[PDB]
């Protein structure tokens, strides 16, 4: 009977609030609210140990940059996440979210999760990216982000499809329990 | 006493079961009105007239015990003819639909609902007083003594006689219903005198609103007298600093209560806090005093204005509920509140998003 604190951080529109509603409540909401400040609660199985997990959903806009530091203060781990489908969202990684984490949250552990998978091969996502002479994200440099930011491991899913969700939630309570 | 043993077994002689039944709640709405006139020109007569005659206390304070008694007595005493004017024609009474909306729907509505609002509004208060007044003066607690001796009290004392007002208004939806149980369903009577019930539920709710609402000015200006903002002097918190001559009197309260504030890790505070209509005060009690603080894990406000909130439930805690202060000017803020059940938590978490969505 153990309880953990995750913070999810990330741009934008990146998919932070849907990935959280999926694990929590298994449903996919359709319509977009951009957060402001949410909490949620999920319970979660691991290694033969019980655990509850605090969800903190925190605002990806610029605007609530000045609320965000509010949810940071007691955290078991870091969901540090980008958008598969917006390239400029992972350079957001090392600019922005990782020095806002490792102030306010030192040597806690951080994941790196890449959102949207199924986007991937969605061929009417990668001719607007063409647009901006860019494309999607593979898993490679998502590794490479997370070697260079220091982080604890790395993950791919989608919220949509469901794929991989729970999968992030392990590896995010495996690392609020080591040490 | 009933109704059937009144009037005759020969006009009861052709009546179903359901017709008889009705006459017999019938018979006791009349009857208990013409109970509650007499109550209330009692009150007029042994007390209100008598200590108007005698000068037992000042003008306006008589005045606030018995603010319109005479008009209240115009009101039952208009319904209670016309229930009269009824019985004239007849022992057995046939539609009353038209007498119950000439008395609790439209202007009457509005006539009854206001009256009866002044009359019972601050009457909690006033009687205080009396018994306040009582232990004040020989000269009044003999006077006290002599009117509820009365005779035309029957052994009732003052308390008794004046809370017979909403008594009397808690009772008519009950005395309604009964009526309506034993109606003819699905006629324009059966319809009509639900469309009176309804109403009546409308002036319970209107007349107790305002007992709650003069009670809860009250309160405020007892504890504006204990409220001590003398740390809010010394600033420093930009949003703390702008109440330090707060004055409770110039807002309306909608709620109050303890609630257990969870500024630290294994650092609790208790806590009486207030909702008015633009804030939320904290306030921390000594003994009798009612403290306003900054309070530090950088300093909290203990007053936060409810156009720059945020309400959310604490997920873990079913108790818990956080208030986030949005105010610019200075750093923002979570306070984590804990209610004694999860029933009080929703109850405030309901009247705290009711409160900032009319503030904003
Ligand atoms: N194709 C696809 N769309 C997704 C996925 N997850 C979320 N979305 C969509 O992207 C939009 C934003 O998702 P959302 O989770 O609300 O962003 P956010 O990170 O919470 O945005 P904010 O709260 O920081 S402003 C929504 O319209 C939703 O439909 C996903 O896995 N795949
Ligand atoms: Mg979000």
């Amino acid at each position: 009977a153990i309880r953990k604190k995750l913070v999810i951080v990330g741009d934008g529109a990146c998919g932070k609030t849907c990935l959280l509603i999926v694990f929590s409540k298994d449903q996919f909401p359709e319509v977009y609210v951009p957060t402001v400040f949410e909490n949620y609660v999920a319970d979660i199985e691991v290694d033969g140990k019980q655990v509850e997990l605090a969800l903190w959903d925190t605002a990806g806009q610029e605007d609530y940059d000045r609320l965000r530091p509010l949810s940071y203060p007691d955290t078991d781990v870091i969901l540090m996440c980008f958008s598969i489908d917006s390239p400029d969202s992972l350079e957001n990684i090392p600019e922005k979210w990782t020095p806002e984490v490792k102030h306010f949250c030192p040597n806690v552990p951080i994941i790196l999760v890449g959102n949207k998978k199924d986007l991937r091969n969605d061929e009417h996502t990668r001719r607007e990216l063409a647009k901006m002479k860019q494309e999607p994200v593979k898993p490679e440099e998502g590794r490479d982000m997370a070697n260079r930011i220091g982080a604890f491991g790395y993950m791919e899913c989608s919220a949509k499809t469901k794929d991989g969700v729970r999968e992030v939630f392990e590896m995010a309570t495996r690392a609020a329990l080591q040490a | 006493q009933n109704w059937q043993h009144t009037v005759g077994k020969d006009v009861v002689a052709g009546l179903t079961q359901r017709e008889i039944d009705r006459q017999e709640v019938i018979n006791e709405l009349f009857v208990t009105e013409a109970s509650h006139l007499r109550t209330l020109r009692v009150l007029d007569l042994i007390f209100y007239q008598r200590m108007k005659k005698e000068n037992l206390m000042p003008r306006e304070e008589l005045a606030r015990l018995f603010p319109n008694l005479p008009e209240l007595i115009e009101i039952h005493n208009s319904w209670c003819e016309a229930m009269k004017k009824l019985r004239e024609e007849g022992p057995i009474i046939k539609e009353i639909s038209d007498l119950m909306l000439a008395r609790f729907d439209g202007p009457a509505r509005e006539e009854l609902q206001q009256v009866a609002a002044q009359f019972c509004s601050y009457q909690s208060i006033a009687l205080e007083l009396i018994k306040t007044k009582q232990r004040k003066e020989s000269r009044f607690q003999l006077f006290m003594q002599e009117a509820e001796s009365h005779p035309q009290c029957r052994r009732l004392q003052l308390r008794d006689l004046i809370i017979s007002e909403m008594q009397r208004l808690t009772k008519y939806p009950l005395l309604l219903e009964s009526i309506i149980k034993h109606t003819e369903g699905g006629t324009s009577e059966h319809e009509k005198l639900c469309r009176a019930r309804d109403q009546c539920r409308e002036i319970l709710k209107y007349v107790n609103e305002a007992v709650k609402q003069t009670e809860n000015r009250h309160r405020l200006e007892g504890y504006q007298k204990r409220l001590d903002a003398t740390a809010l002097e010394r600033a420093s918190n930009p949003l703390a600093a702008e109440f330090k001559s707060l004055d409770l009197t110039t807002r309306k309260m909608i709620h109050e209560g303890p609630l257990t504030w969870r500024i630290s890790k294994d650092k609790t505070l208790d806590l009486h806090v207030l909702l008015l209509e633009d804030l939320l005060v904290l306030l921390q009690k000594q003994d009798e005093k009612l403290l306003l603080k900054c309070h530090s894990k950088q300093t909290f406000s203990p007053v936060l204005k409810l156009n720059a909130v945020l309400i959310r439930s604490v997920a873990t805690d079913k108790r818990a509920f956080f208030i986030i202060c949005t105010s610019k000017l200075g750093p923002p803020q979570i306070y984590e509140l804990v209610a004694l059940t999860s029933s009080d938590k929703n109850t405030w978490m309901e009247l705290l998003e009711e409160a900032v969505r009319n503030a904003t």
